[PDB]
């Protein structure tokens, strides 16, 4: 019934993020060096089981140190807010 | 139909209002000036208005048949609402309103209610052939040799496996980086 | 006039909804009439409202709330789901039993208003059914009430004295009744009908009356089949109270006594395969639900 | 032929209410003519077997499958015209023809009731009907409305659920041979048996012999049989059995109790295209309750 | 009815039949119609 | 040889005798659920916006308990969500309630 | 709103009916009744859908795969062999009933026989005609459809429609009335069938297929019943046949051009 | 919406329904059909028509109504300064001479001739919300116009309002296809005219 109001802005001279936060994976060869950590601190220093995690280790880390970085993306949606913010604010006429 | 920009007077009214008191002066609301209310664009209002919330909330799967807003021509529409079913337009709540305006205007009932109930069951007889017609229809094709590719189940069913098998990859890729979240 | 032609119009003939179109709550019935907009209509975004849906919706059917909004912006949503969803009941075709043993409320039958009992509960609801703030629901009607009652107090003294002085005189345990006689009948007079918002029985969900028979190529069909997943094994309250979805109704499925290992091969996912269900009864309740019960069918 | 004659309808005597003089000599009397003749002509040992027991012992036959038509078609419109009696008002030919308009009305089977069989004082119909479909006026509005939704040629039957006397290796049981458990209506189409204890399953034998056939070709030709083909035969299996397996088992038959017609060649002659559902209703005003109710076996209400 | 309830908790109507004789006389009407004669 | 066990968080549990779609099985519907997970439980049990006076409850102090956190800070408008006068005198209740030190 | 066409002459065919075939009283029964009662059922059905702004044979196509949209399909197939049916069966498309040209006769086209000669095992078209009222009589116990129809291989073939089974879409045929015994040969063209729409991927299980037909009959009780009287049948097929309106089934071949 | 209005459009309004302003008809009648026939007058004059419209999918109408009208449309957004600033915009576009019959005459075009600027006797605009340098263009450079008004317009800024919806493909095509006909009607009689007096 008497949920909170909804409260405006005054005009604004844009409508944007500073630093937006992109969606972003890790490359789990970080990941793998952390499983492998944990197995040795569990079962033993390169143990049995971990050396199929130290293995993994080895083959993500054998071209690149952080393995194949691909899927950087960024965020557009400051420029959604610049190009619809003329409509969304409603503001009034002239 | 209402008048705007009438104000009844004091000696309009001589008999007591509803508490007893008899008023004998202007109050409050009468000294005010109402320009703002002739200049002001007038609030449309309908009777239909009611009674179509009471039938799409007395019969809520009502909703689930698509209704088509594109008017053909509204100018070119001859109906004699005696009976509901009319060639050019379905058979929805619509049918029922129409069908009680006509009632009460022709004064063949009393209140609303009662010409209410009487649109609807007649919209229930109608209803309940138009669904034993499509079922037998359904039984003759098959009957006679019909063929039937996809159902609307299996249509169903495809689709939504569809959706589990991507959300099936999902919840692995999502369980294995929870288990490397909680390594750490 | 154009007032007239605009109460017919086909924007006039949808209620007015402002409910929200994203529900995360039990859906247990539609909420929102579907639009449709014919393939060439849709080619050029004239979907009949007062302004011209976007290119990128290439779905036929959606839902709306309001025609423009503050925000030059039409309140709408492609979703047009109920439909397959009352199609698929009507695959199944299993008939409404109503629960309570009621009859069927399609037919005015003549003698259904006949018989009745006292109803005090009516009573009840008549000052206590609003429901609402207590400054207006328990103060206001309940004052109005009492202004009603004084216009039928001396009425009620003369009846009494006249053709029932004898309970009077006796101060029975029955006087009630006449009372509450009373008040019905005040209330049971011309235009007393008043309006009353419940769901009839199935609402438009299936207009099927028990009985008929689904006679199919290879015979009569005793019993019905249908594709459907199985929810979960974690069912509820460990009642072997198991949940399954079956053509877009959630139904709950009675298992013999160790259910197939299935779920032990795999679990919690479950829901990946298709299983074969009997559909033993449809009934609906006063939520508008549909208590659907099925059975699980495997080979022997 | 004596054996397919009725004491209600003789030849120039309209059926009153329900057909003219020629109506009933087109519908009737042309029409059973002609499949007596067809029968005969199609087969001479026919006279002395009734159409029943030619039915049961003869069926599922694709060679001899026309005997059991033509034989059906006779005893379903025979049984149809079997429990009409006439109906006192609105002659046949005294309303005038119906036209396009007659389509827009709305029925008044949700609203007058007429020809109740308590009228005739069978109250055994009475509760019959009452239980297995509510109220009258339910099991009225079925009626009319799936025997007005058949396109063509068919048949709406107010069959019984008789429970079989021990999955059919019983018979002739003292009161179980007349036991029915429910009433339900069946829509046959183009001669088709309302019991359904025979012709049932059909179509699975006819899967299975086809599956054992393919897999008789495949191992000769030793082409090796395919995992998922036979657990997709399975599952069309399983569903057909499945869906026609009864508690009793062996099926469950369903005897006649009364048949309303449905094709065109009953009403389309006089009562014009529009008038279908116009003959239904003069047809509900014109059953004698009594035959149906001496049809009408003892309930299972014993457990 | 206010003067002719029961209830031990009642309203000022009763004091308005007992003042102006209202309920005194409602009951002498029916003593009248039931107690004398009973022809 | 996929593991059987699954969070809560990953497993959209159907609700009985309720609509379902397609949709509903898929990450976007428990991430629609989980952004528009509202508290309407709080406002059906919430006596307090039900209409009965604040002020009255100052000696029942489980009933004001609801509105203070751990060491018994009042909750903000936002959070509480009451309107503004029942908020004040659900403070002046709670205020008082502390004097007579039942809190 | 589906309103039932006008057809040429409408004075004389409302005068006498089709002659050679049907009489005037018969004539009306299938059209001008019957054609106005299919239009007003198919318009009840399908008002303020989208299959409303569609004509009678693209709506069946669009309905076919749809189990349950079946009444909707049925009364389009309806409409759409009827007349064509009336249209083959016409004495004369051209209005030259002022003119008085009763001269104009109609003969069957030297591509069309060769047809015939290409199919079936080149016999003549007498014996098409008698061994197509035989398969009407002998498959096909109500009403139904008979149909000279031509696939994509170019061969014509006869099919014994039992119901308003389209020829267009061979899942929706209705040749074969299963409630009686079947064959072992026609239960496997009817598995084959099954195979066939179940290779098909798209999402609304539906298989090309052609099939357009070349002479329609129409073998409902609304047609014969009056002027044939009941198991005459074959007489009213075979008359029908006998006087063919060619120019317009001629005109139905493809003329490759 | 009525949270939009712009309450100099007070007159045009008939009321308010399901949160939205309902235009008055009578008066879009009226005024729709002045500005038809004020497109055909100056169609049979032989003035230049130019209809603008920006929002999605119009581009069809306004073509067919540019041929019908033998008139000019521009789909593209409008370039300001294109009336003002008309040698500098469009002066590198050549142009052609025509006779009583909207012939070519095939003749060669003097550099002046070609440099000179040729202005639109007429503007018709769909949006006027959005092209509102259109119409302060045409305003400044003495040139009538017509648009579609809805209840967040200034219908002072156009010589001939047609109040009516302007966010709907439907109802412009429909008015825009009714000031089409009226003018290709002027062209019409225009061409019969001059073909025979
Ligand atoms: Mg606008």
């Amino acid at each position: 019934s008497g949920k909170p109001p909804v409260y405006r802005l005054p005009p604004l001279p844009r409508l944007k993020v500073k630093k937006p936060i992109i969606r972003q994976e890790a490359n789990k060869c970080l990941v793998l060096m952390s499983n492998l950590l944990q197995c040795w601190s569990s079962y033993g220093h390169m143990s049995p089981k971990c050396a199929g995690l130290v293995t993994e280790l080895k083959s993500c880390t054998s071209e690149s140190a952080l393995g194949k970085r691909n899927n950087v993306q960024k965020s557009n949606i400051n420029y959604h807010a610049a190009r619809l913010y003329d409509r969304i604010n409603g503001k009034p006429h002239d | 139909g209402h008048i705007i920009g009438k104000l009844v007077d004091v000696t309009e009214q001589p008999h007591a209002n509803n508490k007893g008191l008899y008023k004998t002066r202007p109050n409050s609301s009468d000294k005010r000036v109402g320009v703002k209310r002739l200049y002001r664009p007038p609030k449309l209002t309908y009777v239909e208005d009611r009674l179509r919330s009471l039938f799409y909330k007395q019969h809520p799967w009502e909703l689930s048949r698509p209704k088509i807003l594109v008017e053909n021509e509204i100018g070119d529409e001859n109906y004699d609402w005696s009976h509901m079913l009319q060639i050019g337009r379905p058979l929805d709540g619509e049918s029922v309103i129409q069908r009680t305006m006509y009632l009460i205007k022709t004064k063949q009932y009393g209140d609303m209610v009662e010409a209410y109930d009487h649109a609807r069951y007649e919209f229930y007889a109608l209803r309940m052939q138009e669904e034993t017609e499509q079922q037998v229809a359904l039984e003759e094709a098959e009957m006679f040799g019909s063929l039937f590719g996809v159902s609307a189940i299996e249509h169903g069913i495809q689709k939504e496996q569809e959706v589990l098998d991507v959300w099936e990859k999902k919840v692995v890729e999502e369980t294995e980086l929870m288990a490397a979240r909680t390594s750490n | 006039t154009l007032a007239e032609l605009l109460g017919r119009s086909r924007i006039a003939q949808v209620a007015n909804n402002h409910k929200p179109l994203t529900y995360t709550g039990k859906k247990f019935h539609p909420t929102h009439q579907i639009i449709e907009t014919k393939p060439s209509t849709l080619y050029r975004q004239e979907w009949g409202l007062k302004s011209a849906i976007p290119s990128k919706i290439k779905s036929r059917y959606l839902v709306y709330n309001d025609l423009d909004t503050l925000e030059r912006i039409t309140t709408f949503e492609p979703r047009g789901g109920t439909q397959w969803n009352r199609l698929r009941f009507q695959e199944m075709g299993v008939p409404i039993v109503s629960n309570i043993g009621r009859q069927n409320p399609f037919f005015k039958y003549i003698s259904r208003p006949e018989d009745e009992s006292h109803a005090k509960l009516s009573l009840f609801k008549e000052m206590k059914g609003d429901t609402d703030i207590s400054p207006a629901a328990m103060k206001k009607r309940l004052k109005k009430i009492t202004a009603l009652i004084r216009s039928f107090q001396d009425e009620f003294k003369e009846w009494l004295v006249e053709n029932h002085p004898d309970e009077l005189k006796l101060n029975s345990n029955k006087l009630e009744d006449y009372v509450v006689k009373f008040l019905n009948k005040k209330l049971e007079t011309k235009t007393n009908k008043k309006f009353n918002t419940e769901i009839i029985g199935t609402g438009g969900l299936s207009y099927s009356l028990p009985g008929k028979l689904k006679n199919s190529p290879n015979g009569v069909i005793q019993r019905t089949v249908v594709p459907g997943r199985i929810l979960n094994v974690v069912k509820e309250n460990n009642d072997n109270k198991w949940l399954a979805a079956i053509g877009g109704f959630v139904a709950d499925v009675v298992f013999f006594q160790s259910p197939p290992s299935s779920f032990n091969s795999m679990g919690d996912f479950i829901r990946m395969k298709t299983f074969l269900f009997e559909i033993l009864e449809a009934s609906m309740e006063k939520n508008g639900s549909v208590s659907m019960h099925a059975r699980l069918l495997e080979p022997q | 032929s004596t054996r397919y004659a009725l004491e209600h309808l003789k030849e120039g005597a309209p059926l009153k209410g329900l057909f003219s003089i020629e109506g009933l000599q087109k519908a009737w009397f042309d029409r059973v003519k002609y499949l007596d003749a067809k029968l005969n002509d199609c087969t001479n040992e026919a006279q002395q077997k009734p159409l029943e027991t030619l039915i049961h012992e003869n069926s599922k036959s694709a060679s001899k499958k026309h005997i059991v038509n033509y034989a059906s078609s006779l005893y379903n419109l025979k049984f149809s015209m079997s429990s009409l009696q006439g109906c006192i008002r609105t002659p046949p030919e005294e309303c005038p023809r119906l036209g396009p308009e007659a389509l827009l009305q709305t029925p008044d089977f949700n609203r007058t009731i007429s020809n109740e069989p308590l009228t005739t004082g069978n109250e055994r119909l009475q509760a019959a009907l009452i239980s297995s479909f509510g109220s009258l006026m339910e099991f009225r509005t079925l009626l009319i409305n799936s025997n007005l939704a058949i396109s063509g040629d068919g048949f709406t039957w107010l069959v019984a659920r008789r429970q079989l006397d021990k999955r059919a290796m019983r018979n002739d049981m003292p009161n179980r041979d007349i036991e029915y458990d429910k009433l339900f209506i069946l829509n046959t189409y183009n001669a088709g048996t309302p019991f359904n204890f025979s012709t049932s399953g059909v179509m699975n034998e006819l899967n299975n012999q086809y599956t054992n056939m393919e897999k008789q070709r495949a191992k000769e030709a030793g082409n090796l049989e395919d995992s998922e083909m036979t657990a997709k035969q399975a599952k069309t299996k399983f569903i057909y059995e499945t869906q026609q397996k009864g508690f009793s088992g062996k099926e469950v038959s369903y005897i006649p109790l009364l048949a309303i017609d449905a094709s065109p060649k009953t009403w389309l002659t006089d009562y014009g295209v529009f008038g279908k559902r116009e003959y239904l209703e003069r047809v509900w005003d014109s059953i004698e309750w009594k035959i149906v109710e001496s049809r009408l076996p003892q309930r299972t209400k014993i457990q | 009815m206010g003067s002719l309830s029961n209830e031990k908790f009642f309203d000022i109507s009763l004091v308005d039949s007992y003042l102006n004789k209202d309920l005194k006389n409602i009951s002498n009407k029916i003593d009248s119609k039931l107690n004398p004669t009973s022809n | 040889q996929q593991t059987k066990k699954i969070d809560q968080s990953l497993s959209k549990k159907l609700p009985k005798g309720t609509i379902y779609d397609p949709f509903d099985f898929s990450m976007g519907r428990i991430h629609l659920d989980r952004k528009y997970q509202a508290n309407k439980n709080s406002n059906r049990n919430d006596i307090m916006k039900s209409g009965a006076n604040p002020l009255e409850f100052y000696a029942r102090p489980r009933i004001l308990s609801r509105y203070v956190t751990s060491t018994g800070r009042i909750q903000h408008r936002d959070i509480t969500g009451l309107s503004a006068k029942n908020q004040r005198r659900l403070s002046k209740a709670i205020r008082r309630c502390q004097a007579i030190g039942l809190m | 709103i589906h309103v039932v066409p006008k057809l040429p002459n409408s004075k004389a065919l409302l005068q006498n009916g089709v002659p050679n075939i049907l009489s005037s009283s018969g004539f009306k029964t299938v059209w001008f009744d019957y054609q106005r009662y299919l239009c007003d059922k198919l318009t009840l059905a399908t008002a303020g859908q989208s299959l409303e702004s569609y004509y009678p044979f693209h709506i069946l196509l669009k309905t076919a795969g749809n189990p349950l949209q079946s009444n909707i399909f049925n009364l389009a197939s309806s409409i759409h062999n009827n007349h064509l049916f009336v249209e083959n069966i016409l004495p004369s498309a051209v209005e030259h009933g002022t003119n008085s040209n009763a001269v104009v006769k109609t003969e069957p086209s030297r591509l069309f026989l060769s047809k015939i000669k290409d199919s079936f095992n080149g016999s003549d078209w007498e014996v098409v005609k008698e061994e197509m009222i035989y398969r009407a009589e002998n498959e096909v116990l109500g009403q139904g459809w008979l149909f000279l129809v031509e696939n994509n291989e170019k061969k014509l073939f006869i099919l014994t429609s039992n119901n308003n089974g389209t020829p267009y879409y061979f899942p929706r045929n209705q040749s074969f009335d299963l409630n009686s015994a079947i064959s072992i040969d026609e239960f496997a063209t009817l598995k084959q069938m099954k195979e066939l729409i179940g290779k098909s991927t798209k999402l609304n299980g539906k298989v090309q297929d052609w099939t357009m037909p070349i002479i329609c009959v129409n073998l409902w009780d609304h047609a014969y019943l009056h002027d044939y009287g009941v198991g005459n049948r074959s007489k009213y097929v075979k008359n029908v046949l006998d006087n063919l309106n060619w120019s317009v089934v001629n005109n139905r071949i493809f003329s490759g051009i | 919406s009525t949270s939009l209005w712009r309450s100099s459009t007070q007159s045009y309004i008939y009321g308010e329904y399901k949160g939205i302003h309902i235009i008055d008809l009578n008066q879009t009648l009226s005024y729709l059909k002045r500005a038809a026939k004020v497109v055909e007058g100056v169609s049979e004059s032989g003035g230049i028509i130019l209809f603008l419209g920006t929002r999605q999918g119009q581009k069809r109408g306004l073509e067919e109504a540019a041929k019908k009208t033998h008139g000019y449309y521009v789909s593209t957004r409008w370039i300001p300064g294109t009336l003002t600033n008309s040698t500098e915009i469009s002066g590198i576009w050549e142009k052609q001479e025509i006779d009583s019959n909207d012939n070519p005459t095939e003749r060669a075009l003097s550099p002046n001739e070609t440099s000179k600027q040729v202005k639109p006797d007429l503007l018709v605009v769909l949006n006027p919300t959005e092209n509102r340098n259109a119409l302060l263009e045409a305003i400044k450079s003495r040139v009538p116009t017509i648009a579609i008004i809805d209840t967040d317009s200034e219908p002072s800024l156009v010589t001939y309002p047609i109040p009516g919806n302007d966010d709907s493909l439907r109802s412009v095509n429909f008015l825009l296809g009714v000031l089409a006909r009226a003018g290709q009607r002027g062209l019409q009689n225009r061409l019969a005219r001059n073909n025979e007096k």
